[PDB]
């Protein structure tokens, strides 16, 4: 689908944003991998050390 | 005189009679020498100990039995029942007396000994008052239903002249009317004298609505009212809603002119409370002992689970979803910056006649702070925060809603899906940042509303369908299923063995509850829950991270391969807070491998049960190892 498919709302409201990022689910293990380690370290406490 | 000469009366009537100088005194004797000897032939003394029992407390209260009083002096004890003002004012200057003989110093410390009197025999209804009990003494059920505010009473009225300025000389004031001053005793004239409140004491002072309790009223007939006026000690120990039994002397207001509407000199009526008796999470030392003793046992979680909810049959996930929410995790807020949630939120999607108002209603009995609060009905806390005007008072409340007000605690919604726009941005706001801004009528705020969130919903066409998704059974939107972390789907699906059980369940409960005919009791458990949601706060190392990373690349990647709504970092989440709160159950301060296998196992179910049917029996194969 395009871009302003996806958007539930008028594509001329996308003009008026000065950067529109699209996020991505990249669907790869290396990164799942990593945020995984990322979310554990928040939750474990090494994070905020 | 003499207890047989106190029987026989010489004035027309017994306030009269009791209001005589030698009959009062000879009172004053014969109660103070009951209070003192007065024994069970047990070779103790009650009242003693009870005497020394409120002076080592610092208590203005003392708790008189009313049987004591009529077995040993029964004449005093009909005085009681019949003049129970000037009779207890005598009794209150008799305790005083006793007490003061125990301690010495105890008169400059309180200066007042109120008596409440204990199990009086006859029990009224408020139906059944009438003219013959006024100014006596009334036993009398009901339930309230609001109290206003403690307000301070003059109890000890301190004057000043305004001829001279100087301050005169307390004066005890009466309850029943207002008391004045004429002479000034420094300028001796009768000018005008003000009331200095800095120098004047007070007394607390509340108004209690009572009703009849419904089960008590006859079926046609509506239930009477009567006020209830509490003194000092007896303020704010009665919560509205709550039912009770109220000893007092049944008295008339006086008001002006009377009723001119009525065209009859009728007086209105209150009750002067002497005694309130009631028909709370505190552990004491042994209780957190016992509560250690029985969470060494390995099987704590399983008699905890089997343990909500005793009127359910059955329903053993609904009841580990339950058994979650109400132990709860920790929330932690990771250097400031970064806030993450840690109470878990739970929806039961059920078809019609599945208990979940029942499962709800235990909640409410079972929490500290439970709200209920419901989509479709009316008589219950609104969700939303407001800011609103008593037509009478014309007094502006703020009133943060049934979210606000379950802070540190539950909100129990029933019927999830009949919510109206402003409700579901209510509860979305609540879920998305815990907290509700308000800015209405120059209030701009923001309320604190960390609350679980347990709700009840029901699918669309009032049956669940398996082939359809989760997101199409309700019409609930996406970001609102995505907060919720344990996502129970209950479909009474037609086995002719469970149907067994469950009549024979149902049909049990309902010869056990006729009239005329493992599991933790729940007084214990309540107290359990408390003391695990405030003391423990469980904790995980960094060594367990190389599992967790584990499971979760081996969970997204089959979301991948079936094309269903994808394991996302919440599930993750909920898996680290279902984990914390498992090891609230167990009373630990650690998370151990096993508590996070249920937690994978929980969420696992919770996932694979959302889905359609296709989906849901290839991703049953692929996560075996994890259900188990
Ligand atoms: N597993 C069960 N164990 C015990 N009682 C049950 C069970 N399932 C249903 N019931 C009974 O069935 C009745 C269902 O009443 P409610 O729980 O008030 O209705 P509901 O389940 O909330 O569904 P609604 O209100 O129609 S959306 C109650 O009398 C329950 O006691
Ligand atoms: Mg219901
Ligand atoms: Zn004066």
């Amino acid at each position: 689908k395009s871009p302003g498919d996806n958007i539930d709302f008028q594509t001329t409201i996308l003009s008026r944003f000065d950067m529109i990022f699209i996020v991505k689910d990249d669907h790869n293990e290396e990164r799942d991998i990593s945020i995984a380690n990322h979310v554990i370290n928040i939750h474990t406490g090494n994070a905020n050390a | 005189l003499t207890l047989e000469s106190l029987s026989n009366v010489k004035a027309n009537s017994y306030s009269e009679w009791i209001t005589q100088p030698n009959v009062s005194r000879t009172i004053a004797r014969e109660l103070k020498s009951f209070l003192l000897e007065y024994t069970d032939e047990t070779g103790r003394s009650v009242y003693g100990a009870r005497i020394r029992t409120l002076g080592e407390m610092n208590s203005e209260s003392l708790e008189v039995n009313y049987r004591h009083l009529a077995e040993s002096k029964a004449i005093l004890a009909l005085f009681l029942a019949k003049c129970p003002e000037e009779m207890l004012k005598i009794f209150d200057l008799v305790a005083m007396e006793a007490t003061e003989l125990h301690y010495p110093d105890y008169a400059r410390i309180h200066s007042e000994i109120h008596v409440r009197i204990s199990d009086f025999p006859t029990i009224y209804s408020l139906r059944e008052l009438r003219e013959s009990n006024l100014s006596s003494l009334v036993r009398v059920t009901g339930v309230v239903t609001r109290r206003t505010g403690v307000f301070p009473q003059l109890k000890y009225v301190k004057f000043n002249c305004l001829k001279c300025g100087s301050i005169l000389g307390p004066f005890f004031q009466d309850s029943n009317e207002e008391i004045r001053i004429s002479f000034c005793t420094n300028c001796k004239s009768k000018g005008p004298f003000r009331v200095n409140g800095e120098k004047t004491v007070y007394r607390n002072y509340q108004r209690v609505t009572l009703q009849e309790a419904p089960g008590t009223v006859p079926p046609g007939r509506l239930p009477r009212h009567r006020e209830v006026i509490l003194l000092a000690d007896l303020v704010d120990v009665s919560k509205p809603g709550e039912e009770v039994e109220v000893t007092g002397i049944y008295k008339n207001n006086y008001d002006g002119n009377l009723n001119a509407k009525n065209g009859f000199p009728v007086f209105a009526t209150i009750i002067e409370a002497n005694s309130i008796k009631r028909r709370v999470f505190s552990w004491t030392e042994e209780e957190e002992r016992e509560f250690r003793k029985i969470s060494r046992d390995r099987g704590i979680i399983d008699k905890i689970i089997s343990s909500m909810a005793p009127s359910i049959y059955g329903h053993r996930d609904i009841k580990t979803a339950v058994a979650c929410s109400l132990f709860g995790g920790v929330p932690k807020n990771v250097n400031g910056k970064h806030s993450i949630r840690g109470d878990i939120n739970v929806l039961l999607l059920g078809d019609p006649g599945t208990a979940k108002s029942q499962i709800l209603k235990y909640v409410e009995k079972t929490a500290h702070r439970a709200v209920f609060a419901t989509g479709q009905g009316a008589s219950a806390v609104g969700l939303t925060a407001s800011v609103r005007k008593d037509p009478i008072t014309k007094e502006w409340t703020l009133e943060g809603g049934a979210l606000v007000l379950a802070d540190k605690g539950v909100c129990l919604i029933d019927e999830f899906d009949k919510m109206n726009d402003q409700d579901r941005t209510s509860i979305h706001e609540a879920m998305e940042q815990q907290s509700i801004s308000i800015s209405k009528a120059g209030i701009v705020t923001t309320l604190q509303a960390r609350c679980s969130i347990i709700a009840a919903a029901n699918p669309n066409g009032g049956r669940y369908n398996s082939t359809l998704p989760l997101a199409q059974n309700v019409s609930l939107t996406e970001p609102i299923l995505s907060r919720f972390d344990i996502l129970c789907v209950v479909r009474d699906l037609v086995d002719e063995e469970a149907d067994e059980r469950l009549a024979t369940f149902v049909v049990d409960s309902h010869v056990r509850s006729h009239p005329e005919n493992s599991p933790i009791p729940q007084e214990l458990l309540m107290k359990y829950i408390h003391y695990a949601r405030t003391k423990i706060y469980p904790k995980l190392h960094q060594m367990d991270m190389d599992k967790v990373s584990r499971v979760y690349a081996d969970l997204r990647r089959e979301s991948i391969s079936t094309g269903s709504f994808p394991i996302t970092v919440r599930h993750l989440e909920s898996i680290l807070r279902i984990a914390e709160s498992f090891a609230k159950m167990r009373l630990s301060e650690f998370v151990s491998s096993y508590d996070l296998d249920r937690a994978i196992k929980v969420v696992v179910d919770s996932f694979v049960d959302a889905q359609k049917v296709s989906v849901r029996r290839q991703l049953r194969r692929s996560f075996a190892i994890y259900t188990l």
